[PDB]
C-alpha cells in the first residue's frame, strides 16, 4: 500500500 | 410502528 | 439453501 | 410447490409454490380481512448464476375470519400452506 | 443499542426502539437518574403476534437540569435522549 | 411372520432468538391450539445502563395438532426451538 | 476485381423466461464485465388475487467482449434472449 | 502526525508525516486562506492487524498568497511537503 | 472449617496507543468473534493548526472466548488495554 | 459521467451524472427532435487540483414529442434527468 | 583504474486517466512554473449519442524544477504520466 | 460550490 520507507 |  |  | 386453492365447508386454506424461498425469507400477515405474503431473498447463486427476487402476494378472505387464527407452514418441497376456520 | 454520543457540552444517548411508536415511549427523569420505558400491545411483526416491554436507566452526570433534558424518536426507530452539561 | 416398516409423521417447528433470558425466565405453554412463549428478566446491568425486558409471543398451531406433544428446548446459543408431530 | 467472401464472429448466447413482465417492466444493462437484467411490475389481479414481482439476474460475459454491443429481444412466448459477438 | 516548520522570507512550507497513507489517498485543497489536507485508507493488515485511518489538517495562511500557486508532493518515506511563495 | 486458595483462568489481552482519544471518543465493540475498537474525535486545535482523526482497528478473539466478557480500561499515558479471559 | 436511457410506451427519459457542473452551468435546449445539453465550469479543485471542463451531448428523440414539455432538474447528488412525455 | 557508481536526481510524478481521448488530442505544455495538461476531442457518436468533451488541468511544479525536462507518456489503458527530474 |  506503500507510504513507508 | 417506527436503531443506532 | 432454500426450498423446492 | 403447487399455487392451489383447497377450501373446504370448515376452512379456508390456499397453497403456494414458493420453492425459491427459505422458511426465513417468508413473512404472512392478515390485515383488514387481507392476507399478504412477502418473499425475498439476497443475491445468490443458482443452476444459472447470481439472482435476487422479491415478490408480495394478496388473498381477500370471506368475512368474519379471526386473524389471530390463520396458520402458515412451509413444506420441504416448497409449498406454502395458509389456513382459517370458517365462522 | 444505547451508542454513546457524549461530548463536552452535550450529554447525548441514542436507542434503538424500533418496535415501539412515539406514543408508547416515555422518558423521565429523577433523582439524578433518567428513566425510558415502552409498551406495546399484541402486535404482528415479522415472525407473528408479539407484545414487548422494557425499562432502561442511564446515570445523569451531577448538576444537570431536568427540565433541560430533551428526547425526540427518528422515523426509523432512533430514540434520542440529551441534555446540556453544566 | 415378518418386521415391517412403518412410516412417522412430519414435525412442525419454529425458531426464536432469545439471548437476553436465561432458561428459568422463559415459558413455553399451549392453550386452544395456540403456544404462547413469554420472557422476563428483572433489572440488571449492562455495558450503558439497568435494563429490564418482557415479552409474550404467539404462535398458531397447524390444525389437529395433539397440544400434549409440544415440547421445546434452549441451546447454549441462546436459540429457543418448539416442535410438535403433526396429524 | 472480385467479390470477397469473409467469416464471420461467433455470437455469445443466453436465454431467461420472463413471461409475468411486459417489455416496459424490463431493462437490461452491462456494467463490468457483467450483464444486468431487471424485471418489476406493480401489484396486479391475476387468477388467484393480486400480485407483485421483482428480480436482478446477471451474468459474466466472455473476456474481450465489447460491452457497446451487447443487445437483447423478447419473443412474444416471453422469453429474453441476450447476445454479443465474440472478439 | 508531527509537522515541521520551513519557512523562509521567500516561501511559505510545511512537512508532514503521513506515512500510512498513499498519494491517491491525500487530497490538498486551499481556500480562504486555510490550507486543508484530508487522508483516509480503507482496512488493511499492518504489523498488528486490520486497520483503517482517516484525518483533516488544516493550517493557516498568510494574508494575501496565490491559493494556485501552492505545491504538495509525497515522498517516498511517507513526508508530505506543502510550499507556497511570501506575498 | 479453613480457607481455600483457588486457580484463576488465563487472559487474552492486546494493548493499543491511542493517546489522541479521549474516553467518550473511544468504542469496543464484539462482533462474530471479533473485537472492534473505534476513535474518533472532531475537529481541535493543536500546536501546529486544527485537526481531526478517526480510526478503527479489529482483532479476531481465541476460539471459546465469551463475548460478553471483553473489557478494556484506557491509561493515564493514554494506552486501551482489552482483555478477555481464557474458557 | 454514465448515461441511462429508458424509452418507454409513456415516456421518454435520460439521467446523466455531471457531478463537476452546477445547475447554472448546464444548458438544455431541443430542437429539430434533437436535446442538446451543454455543460462548462471555470477554473476549481478538485480531488487532485485545478481544472475546467467542457462538454456537448446530444440525443435524438423519438416521432412526436413536443419540445415545449421537455423538463430538466439536477439533484444535490449531481444528477440531470431529462424528461418527455410520449404522444 | 576503477568502475564508478552515481547517484541520480529523484522525480516528481503525477498520473492522469485520460481514456476518453486520443493521443494528438492530448497537449502538455510549461508555463510560469505550472504544467498544463489540456485534452480536447471533436464530437463524435457513441453508444448513446453524440458527444464532445474539453478540459485543462494544471499543476504547481516543485521550486527548482527545470521547465523544459518535463515528460509526458500516455499508456494503451489511457493513463497519462507527467515527471521531471528534481533539482 | 459545485454539486457532487
Amino acid at each position: 500500500a506503500l507510504s513507508r520507507q | 410502528l417506527s436503531g443506532v | 439453501a432454500l426450498s423446492r | 410447490g403447487v399455487s392451489e386453492i383447497r377450501h373446504t365447508a370448515d376452512r379456508w386454506r390456499v397453497s403456494l409454490d414458493v420453492n425459491h424461498f427459505a422458511p426465513d425469507e417468508l413473512t404472512v400477515k392478515t390485515k383488514d380481512g387481507v392476507v399478504e405474503i412477502t418473499g425475498k431473498h439476497e443475491e445468490r447463486q443458482d443452476e444459472h448464476g447470481y439472482i435476487s427476487r422479491c415478490f408480495t402476494r394478496k388473498y381477500t378472505l370471506p368475512p368474519g375470519v379471526d386473524p389471530t387464527q390463520v396458520s402458515s407452514s412451509l413444506s420441504p418441497e416448497g409449498t406454502l400452506t395458509v389456513e382459517a376456520p370458517m365462522p
